């Protein structure tokens, strides 16, 4: 059952009692991440094994 | 089976020129993150190539 998803990357720690559902791809480097993909651009959501 | 081991110590483990370089293809840190690597201090690092 991989239907359970969780966020892995965020710009900063979310404040208490905050919900984050943004699905924009995350950039771990200084290079820009344009469009839907790019160099070392990782999807913030990962499934549960 | 005879991987070389080089001890690296007494230096600055800068990664700007490493990560920003596009020469590398795959690079994952499973215990640390590049963002917090800059402000983290280590005792000794061995390179196994
Ligand atoms: C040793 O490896 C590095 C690659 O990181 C070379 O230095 C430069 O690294 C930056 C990464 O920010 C690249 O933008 C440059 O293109 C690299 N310079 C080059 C390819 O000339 C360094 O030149 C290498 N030294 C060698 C092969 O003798």
């Amino acid at each position: 059952n991989y239907n359970y998803l969780y966020r892995l990357f965020r710009k900063s720690n979310l404040k208490p009692f905050e919900r984050d559902i943004s699905t924009e791809i995350y950039q771990a480097g200084s290079t820009p991440c344009n469009g839907v993909e790019g160099f070392n651009c990782y999807f913030p959501l990962q499934s549960y094994g | 089976y005879a991987w070389n081991r080089k001890r690296i110590s007494n230096c600055v483990a800068d990664y700007s020129v490493l990560y920003n370089s596009a020469s590398f293809s795959t690079f994952k840190c499973y215990g640390v993150s590049p963002t917090k690597l800059n402000d983290l201090c280590f005792t000794n690092v061995y390179a196994d190539s």
